RNA sequence: GACCUGGCGGUGCUUCAUAUCCCUCUAGAGGAGCCUGUUCUGUAAUCGAUAAACCCCGAUCAACCUCACCACCUCUUGCUCAGCCUAUAUACCGCCAUCUUCAGCAAACCCUGAUGAAGGCUACAAAGUAAGCGCAAGUACCCACGUAAAGACGUUAGGUCAAGGUGUAGCCCAUGAGGUGGCAAGAAAUGGGCUACAUUUUCUACCCCAGAAACGAUAGCCCUUAUGAAUAAGGGUCGAAGGUGGAUUUAGC
């Protein structure tokens, strides 16, 4: 059931461990809380691949970087 | 009278790495006809016998799902029509089965399916411990 | 009084075949299913797509072999390969028969991206079960 | 106008290669089949339908191919290719001794053009901790960490893996998880020493 | 839609309305009756709007001992075929609907002076 | 050539929901989260409010494919009860029996 | 998509291979209606 | 008519072909072999044998049809032919002849059986006439050929057993005799071991009855087998159960205890217990609920 | 490939050809519809994407000289190349790449006749940069599509400035020429090309016809091929076998080639030459002349693909069965009755004469019935042959029933076709034996059939014998009303009647005897 | 005027009534509240069935599509080689109620009645013979009983052009199509179901050996949570009507 659709040789740790993709925020803040839960849900989801996960992450990056007006 | 002289044989290569050891191949056939399931399992057990492996048989119970529909179109709530989907199970387990034997047997059976049947493989293989532990 | 997949009793001048003569509550008891797939079984899916595609198949083939068939079809889907079985009459030419066979097989294969095959059985006159 | 030749019934001999004339799965083809086998509800003072127009024989699944002779032929042919199981492996206890780590996957196969189905991804594995841990502190630690993945009646720790879509991703992630779990049960902390 | 379409006989039944209320009690109707027709028997399966020449069904496969090739019927030939098929359908309908002349016997709308021909032959064989 | 204009509208709604399914879920999570700022919640609320119509998967309906009947349709087979009974009587489908139990 | 289905079947009718009974009925009654006004 | 012989010879040829297929000497070959071969080579989920695929011999496929009863010209062969019912008429004639011969010297057969033995149908009235003529003949003495004529039609009584099966005793370690039995119920199934040498306490899934059934009617049902037989404190029993209902499990264990004790106790007491009626599985089960009904039997209120 | 039911069962070679050609035409129609409406099948419903099933795209893109040039070799035509040369020479005046010019020249030489003349005279405008590849491809084109003086001029020009290039040049030079052939071979072997022996194959093709003074040197040339050790001896060997063609069979060389092809069959084969299809056909053509059965068996893994065209398969099977018939014949008829459904007039004639020389009378009926079942109808050559051979016999008394049956079937076929006029002359030729067989149980049929024959005649001696035997086999009037009428018709029946009238005929009545006396 | 057939008889005699007629047995509806339909009131605000044989009916779903109503604003070959939930169920197909908790319906022959409509039965037998359908039998569940299933010819021009299609008649700048909104409340009557009106009751742990009380809100107000972009379950308060049923009526072996 997987002859083809190899996901470009992606890796289980590349899917699950988003610690390296999460670098541009501290460890305690509420944005860290939300993004930790996001990475949790993404690693829990097998249906979507590393590309989908990184586009989610970068869209969130753009979101709160444009909404950097508050940081409260 | 026409009997060929040289029967073309495939090419085979025994790679250096070892074959995998399957502990148990447990196949589960879902069907609609008990007679078709009996023929299929007889076929499978005869193939397993002729290949020289252990066997066992048992028949899990019949599962059925029914649901009620309106018999007529516009206004009739008391008069309904019913239907049922019947699935019949059959299990076949094979123990102490080599990887290449699994390959050839599953190729044979997977090409020799009938139509109205679903086939669920559960493969159990043992392996040694890792190196990092 | 229910009217469902049955023929009204006439004076006895209506040739009727087995499947359309027998009732739809004789399906598993005294008939077989026209199609055979596993989407109806538990655990599978795409059953709606299977139904839609086989209905379209039956319609298209009935209308691209019109006037020759005299009964419903037999569908046999073993994994990937699809198999069709038909009963037809022998009034037209084998030229046309083979041409339309190849045409329909190629079209079905190109549409469904699936290996398809179809067979046809000739009859001089459609077999009749009874006169109802 | 055109007339069809008579069937192959009288043409085919009693001595005949049925596996050769029916190598693969195919329809009934009563014209080729010499057997008068009929099937159908008989009418009062009547009989079932003749094999020719009996489309119900086609409706039902087909097994004229793959006779017992054909099965013997193909099995004694593929005997050359099948391999032998190690005779040293003769019992469950000895197989689990040789290779303690059990792992099993599964998947369905169904009729249709498509073949992918997410249930292909799930896998599970099992190992008895009676012989693997070789210590007591790490054993107590691990059994405290794991909540329900164990069972002491039969004494096997079992864990599943479905977080990844790929079977090999599930496999190697389970392996790495077991490795890191052993390495983290090896050590301890001060709040764990204080209980 | 195409999925909504279906075979002919049920459409013919629904259009003719042989039974359901009108036929019963003998009330009938006021001399309106829809005539049966078969469209599939009329035209050969080959022709259409785009007049591709089919060596398999439309054109004889071999000519001068040479395999044929798929070709295009020009629009003038297409119009000729359409015109002669219109003529053929009109001729068929003309032959279908015509007069009926049962010889006048004692009077019109009376079965008095009409003969049904001699009796039918017997089972054992007796020509009358 | 869909069955009718209501099927056309339903398919348009399905297209819009599919092609906006990502951002809708993203901002819905960003809204329903609680620890984040309430001002952020309100901004995301007004953003969802400004999102276009027919973009939600709530306005669509699991309608029939053949006759476009919204009611009496099975999610598995997707067919209306009437067409279901038609096919089950004509024996077109496979592996279904009358529950004479 | 009924788009693909019906477009294919219409183009194939124009080819002149699929004798569509329902369409023959429809356009025959259309001819009758346009003849009778 | 030649079609029959053509079918017979073609069936023999197809039988030889099928023997070659399945791989056996066509000399030795049987109808059960035909049945198994057709069942394996062409399975079918049809329930009725008449609908299932069958490869049968033509003599049994076709029913006997009355052959031509008159030559190519002139008279017919039989002498009641100008009327119907000729065979039964001649039968009544020679039967009455044998009757009057008897008087000067001085199980049954079904209507359809007689029909298909002959080549004509008949009525219940003249069937009763035939039966009363048979017993008229039989009430008096009967010769050898006459008894043979009667038993030609008379069939086997095929009497049933009317007996409760006896299970075999069993022996296990430390010289322990016992008997095992199994009982069932609506939804409860149990099995009990009865130890003869032992006596007193009773076990149920590893728990005593006093605390397994807080209610006393269940214990009364458990005692009813021992009470009728009158052996109360001379037999101990263990039992395992799987069921939903309390009274259901009670009845199941009662049936199991009785079915285990019937082995130990004499056949006379087995007959006494069968007369008591505690050695038969209850066939009664909750009826199905109907679609149009509010329940299994109750309908919606007639609204008028 | 053919269906299984008997009606669709193709029962003759021509109709089977037409049938699978109609199937191929349907395949081409499918290609046409898919490449005319790709968007319909554009959906990739199948999980594994397959370009074999994807619709096909021969659509030129927007005007883009560089991408258009890259797409030239993708579109595989000539109008695009003309337009691209136009756009590059007239207004641009630049070359995208020398490799692109080489590929354009390749395509135009492959596509090639005033059109070929124009295409060849429009290539000299190409930018000065014309390397070997360009020159030798121009030579290829001018050889395989036009005359040879142009190729020779181009080769001289190249010399002034490849394997199959020189192959085409040798073809051009050749197509008596002793010195030419010799110097060509010598300088070709002198050069360091080291051909793939396709040059040798082509020069053999050109030497298809010549006397011994080049047939025998071919043997030493082949020995040199073997010494260098390249050739599998697949096509040149067969071509020299054909060149052996012939006033007298050469048994010595025949045995030599038998051993050669015997070891060639013993070893396994691999295809290298496109001309291995004529191999089969012309090899069996030579085998038919040779006439040997061990030879046929020797000529008989996946080497059965080289038959290919139905015409070559037909020639092969025909000659094979002919040799097998003209070789007991029990094993031959066994092989035949085995291959008849798989296999497809002359063969049946040879079968009939083989059965005649064998004397196996009981077999011919089944063969005629099989031929009739397949395609034997509306032609009476084989009917005449079978009738003559079967009623030359009368030695089986019980088989006269089968005689009558096959005669009745033959007449049922004979009288089918009035409109064609061909059935009128069939009884005049073959009715005699048919009526004799009918006479040999039923007799009234033969009586009325001879009546119809004589009332259509061409009397015959065996016709007189038939009339005599029929008359002698009880009924004077019934015999007279035939023999006397045929006597009044013709003279030999009268000289026979002179004797027929002695037993009991003349005593009946004198009016017919008076007519006989008058006619005599 | 006399006859043939059927219906009807508050039409006679006999045999019956299986939960159906009753006498009988039980539990319910017609009592109060709530939920959900019907009639009716008003609204710009669908539609159809609307005795037996509808009233938790199309609907195994209407907060927005579902929407078919309506106000407002736009498109004119309009996804459709157009479209229309516009009328006609008194054109229909397709699908079902009804007697049916029936057992008869019947091609094709013969006969009687003076060759009329019509009838055709006497078994110790007098003109009826019967294809075929249905019933029945067998098949499904645990059996062979039982339950399901099945239940023809036909009545109610029975219901449904709104599952879908279709004949006829119309709109075809519209009576078609597209996007915002509300519409879907109750002075009232009626129907089906739920709750309790008690101590066989209420609460507590267990589902049955106990201890307390001498009950009742699924309505209302406030709040939380479920999904949604925008009714449901839970918590606090409110702690009544209600005291076991109007003729009459429903279901059950
Ligand atoms: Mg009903
Ligand atoms: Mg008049
Ligand atoms: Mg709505
Ligand atoms: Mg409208
Ligand atoms: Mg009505
Ligand atoms: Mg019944
Ligand atoms: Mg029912
Ligand atoms: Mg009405
Ligand atoms: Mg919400």
């Amino acid at each position: 059931n997987e002859a083809g659709f190899d996901d470009d040789g992606s890796e289980f740790h590349e899917h699950i461990f988003l610690e390296k993709h999460l670098e541009s925020f501290p460890k305690q803040g509420p944005i860290r809380h939300f993004m930790e839960l996001v990475t949790c849900g993404l690693s829990k989801n097998p249906y979507l691949s590393v590309k989908q996960k990184v586009e989610h992450i970068e869209w969130f990056r753009n979101y709160f970087n444009e909404k950097k007006d508050i940081l409260k | 009278v026409d009997v060929p002289k040289d029967l073309t044989k495939p090419v085979v290569t025994i790679s250096d790495e070892p074959d995998i050891l399957y502990k148990r191949l447990s196949v589960l056939v879902k069907g609609h006809d008990k007679a078709v399931l009996d023929s299929y399992e007889y076929f499978a057990v005869l193939a397993a016998k002729e290949l020289g492996i252990s066997i066992k048989v048992h028949e899990p119970p019949r599962k059925i799902e029914r649901f009620t529909l309106l018999q007529s179109v516009h206004i009739y709530k008391k008069h309904r029509v019913q239907y049922e989907m019947r699935t019949l199970y059959r299990c076949l387990e094979l123990e102490h089965l080599t990887g290449s034997t699994a390959d050839v047997y599953l190729e044979y059976i997977q090409r020799n399916l009938p139509e109205g049947v679903a086939m669920e493989v559960t493969k159990t293989q043992l392996e040694q411990l890792p190196e990092h532990i | 009084k229910n009217r469902a997949a049955r023929v009204r009793v006439s004076k006895g001048d209506k040739p009727v075949t087995y499947e359309e003569a027998h009732a739809p509550h004789y399906i598993a008891h005294r008939k077989g299913w026209l199609s055979l797939h596993t989407g109806n079984l538990d655990g599978e899916d795409h059953a709606a797509e299977r139904t839609v595609e086989d209905v379209f198949l039956r319609k298209f083939m009935w209308g691209t072999f019109p006037g020759c068939l005299a009964d419903q079809l037999v569908l046999k889907r073993r994994g990937n390969q699809l198999e069709i079985c038909a009963v037809v009459l022998r009034q037209l030419s084998p030229h046309k028969y083979y041409f339309l066979v190849g045409y329909s097989e190629t079209l079905l294969s190109y549409f469904y991206k699936c290996p398809v095959r179809l067979h046809l059985q000739t009859v001089p006159s459609k077999v009749v079960y009874k006169y109802l | 106008r055109r007339k069809a030749l008579p069937p192959r019934t009288e043409k085919m001999a009693v001595d005949q290669d049925w596996p050769s004339v029916y190598p693969v799965a195919a329809p009934f083809k009563p014209s080729a089949v010499p057997l008068p086998v009929r099937m159908g509800y008989p009418v009062k003072k009547g009989v079932p339908m003749a094999k020719e127009g009996n489309l119900e024989l086609l409706k039902i699944p087909n097994f004229l191919h793959l006779t017992p002779v054909a099965i013997k032929k193909h099995c004694e042919a593929l005997k050359d290719f099948c391999t032998e199981w190690p005779a040293a492996l003769d019992s469950d206890e000895k197989c689990e001794k040789h290779f303690p780590i059990e792992i099993d996957s599964t998947d369905y196969v169904s009729s249709g053009p498509s073949v992918r189905n997410p249930r292909a991804r799930v896998v599970v594995l099992r190992v008895k901790l009676s012989s693997l841990n070789l210590d007591d502190h790490a054993k107590k630690k691990l059994i405290k960490l794991v909540g329900e993945r164990y069972c002491k009646t039969t004494d096997v720790l079992t864990i599943k893996t479905d977080r990844c879509p790929l079977r090999r991703q599930n496999y190697d992630y389970a392996v790495y998880l077991l490795t890191v779990l052993y390495h983290e049960s090896w050590n301890t902390e001060e709040w764990e020493k204080s209980k | 839609s195409f999925f909504t379409k279906l075979t002919a006989d049920e459409l013919w039944k629904g259009a003719l309305a042989e039974t359901g209320a009108g036929a019963k009690k003998g009330r009938g109707k006021r001399t309106k009756k829809k005539k049966r027709k078969d469209l599939n028997r009329g035209q050969i399966i080959g022709e259409g709007r785009y007049g591709f020449l089919w060596p398999g069904l439309n054109v004889p496969l071999m000519k001068n001992g040479a395999v044929q090739t798929i070709a295009q019927r020009s629009k003038e030939e297409q119009e000729k075929v359409e015109a002669d098929m219109i003529q053929q359908r009109e001729e068929w309908d003309r032959k279908k609907k015509m007069k009926v002349k049962r010889e006048r016997g004692w009077s019109g709308n009376s079965w008095g002076g009409i003969s049904l021909g001699p009796p039918d032959p017997g089972p054992c064989g007796e020509t009358y | 050539h869909y069955v009718d204009w209501r099927m056309w509208r339903d398919v348009k709604r399905r297209k819009m929901a599919y092609e906006y399914a990502d951002e809708r879920l993203r901002i819905n999570s960003l809204r329903k989260n609680t620890i984040l700022p309430k001002i952020l919640q309100d901004v995301a609320d007004e953003e969802i409010a400004a999102l276009p119509r027919d973009s939600c998967p709530v306005r669509i309906r699991n309608r029939c494919v053949m006759t476009s009947r919204p009611r009496g349709v099975k999610r598995r087979w997707r067919l209306s009860r009437i067409v279901f009974r038609h096919l089950a009587d004509h024996g077109q489908l496979s592996g279904i029996q009358r529950a004479t139990w | 998509n009924h788009h693909t289905y019906a477009e294919l079947m219409q183009t194939l009718r124009f080819l002149g291979l699929y004798r569509d009974e329902h369409q023959d009925f429809m356009d025959e009654q259309k001819r009758l209606k346009k003849l009778r006004g | 008519e030649d079609f029959i012989k053509k079918q017979i010879e073609e069936f023999n040829i197809g039988k030889r072909h099928l023997a070659n297929m399945m791989g056996e000497d066509p000399e030795t070959f049987t109808q059960e072999d035909i049945d198994r071969a057709i069942a394996y080579l062409f399975p079918s989920g049809l329930f009725e044998k008449r609908a299932r695929p069958v490869m049968k011999h033509p003599e049994q496929i076709f029913p006997r049809q009355r052959a031509i009863q008159w030559g190519e010209d002139g008279r017919p062969f039989h002498y009641l032919f100008y009327t119907g019912k000729q065979s039964y008429y001649s039968l009544m004639h020679d039967v009455y002849g044998m009757l009057l011969n008897l008087e000067k010297h001085q199980r049954w057969l079904i209507k359809e059986e007689l029909e298909e033995m002959l080549v004509e149908k008949l009525s219940d009235l003249d069937y009763m006439q035939f039966i009363r003529l048979l017993e008229k003949l039989l009430t008096s003495q009967c010769g050898a050929a006459e008894e043979e004529f009667v038993q030609r039609f008379r069939r086997s009584v095929t009497l049933e057993s009317k007996k409760q099966l006896i299970e075999p005793v069993q022996y296990d370690e430390q010289g322990m005799a016992f008997s095992k039995s199994e009982g069932k119920r609506k939804t409860a199934k149990a099995e009990a071991i009865v130890y003869k040498h032992g006596s007193g306490r009773i076990k149920v899934n590893g728990i005593d009855y006093q605390l397994y059934f807080p209610i006393t009617q269940d214990r009364e049902q458990l005692m009813f087998p021992f009470h009728f037989v009158d052996r109360l404190g001379k037999h101990d029993v263990t039992c395992t159960v799987s069921g939903g209902g309390r009274s259901a499990q009670a009845g199941a264990i009662r049936l199991a205890m009785a079915k285990a004790l019937c082995s130990f106790v004499t056949e006379d007491e087995v007959e006494w217990m069968r007369q008591a009626g505690l050695l038969t599985t209850d066939p009664r089960v909750r009826e199905r609920k109907k679609p149009g009904q509010e329940g299994a039997r109750r309908k919606f209120t007639w609204k008028k | 490939v053919f269906q299984d039911d008997p009606y669709l069962m193709p029962a003759s070679s021509l109709e089977s050809r037409s049938f699978l050609l109609a199937k191929k035409s349907g395949e081409n129609v499918a290609k046409f519809i898919i490449n005319s409406y790709p968007k319909y099948f554009q959906k990739d419903i199948a999980e594994p994407h397959i370009p074999c099933l994807m619709p096909e795209y021969f659509e030129p893109q927007i005007k883009d000289i560089s991408e258009a040039a890259l797409k030239e070799r993708i579109e595989l035509r000539k109008v695009k190349a003309s337009v691209d040369m136009f756009d590059q020479l007239l207004q641009a005046g630049t070359t995208v790449s020398l490799e692109t010019t080489n590929s354009l020249l390749d395509l135009l030489c492959y596509y090639g006749t005033w059109r070929a003349k124009n295409n060849a005279e429009r290539i000299f405008s190409l930018m000065p940069e014309k390397n070997e590849h360009s020159y030798c491809t121009m030579i290829r084109g001018m050889v395989k599509h036009r005359a040879y003086e142009q190729a020779l001029n181009l080769y001289t020009e190249l010399l002034n400035n490849d394997v199959y290039t020189f192959n085409a040049l040798i073809e051009a030079t050749v197509c008596e020429k002793w010195s030419k052939i010799l110097e060509l071979l010598r300088h070709m072997v002198a050069q360091k090309v080291k051909p793939n022996l396709q040059t040798f194959n082509t020069i053999l093709k050109c030497l298809r016809r010549f006397h011994v003074f080049a047939r025998s040197p071919a043997l030493q040339v082949l020995r040199e091929m073997k010494a260098i050790g390249i050739e599998p001896s697949l096509a040149t060997y067969h071509h020299i076998i054909r060149l052996f063609d012939p006033g007298d069979p050469l048994k010595r060389s025949s045995f030599i080639i038998y051993d050669i092809m015997n070891e060639l069959m013993g070893k396994r084969f691999s295809p290298k030459d496109p001309d291995d299809d004529k191999f089969f056909q012309s090899a069996m053509s030579i085998c038919s002349s040779l006439r040997d059965l061990e030879l046929a068996y020797q000529v008989h893994g996946d080497n059965w693909k080289f038959i290919g065209p139905d015409q070559h398969r037909n020639f092969y099977y025909s000659k094979f069965f002919d040799l097998i018939c003209l070789m007991q014949i029990d094993v031959t008829l066994k092989w035949y009755e085995d291959l008849i459904p798989s296999a497809y007039s002359q063969t049946m004639i040879h079968l009939l004469q083989a059965l005649d020389v064998a004397n196996r009378l009981e077999v011919i009926p089944k063969i005629w019935k099989d031929s009739k079942e397949y395609g034997h109808t509306f032609r009476s050559d084989l009917r005449e042959e079978i009738l003559m051979l079967m009623a030359r016999d009368k030695h089986p008394p019980e088989l006269q029933v089968a005689f009558a049956d096959c005669a009745a079937d033959i007449k049922s076929a004979y009288e089918s076709q009035p409109i064609r006029q061909t059935a009128q002359d069939w009884p005049a030729t073959s009715l005699n034996c048919i009526a004799i067989l009918f006479l040999r149980g039923r007799t009234q049929e033969a009586w009325k059939m001879l009546g119809l024959f004589r009332k259509h005649k061409i009397p015959r001696s065996e016709l007189l014998n038939e009339l005599m035997d029929s008359a002698k086999v009880n009924s004077p009037s019934q015999a007279i009303e035939v023999v006397e009428l045929a006597s009044a018709f013709s003279l030999p029946i009268c000289e026979g009647l002179t004797q027929r009238v002695m037993s009991d005929f003349a005593i009946n009545q004198e009016q017919k005897e008076a007519l006989s006396n008058l006619t005599a």
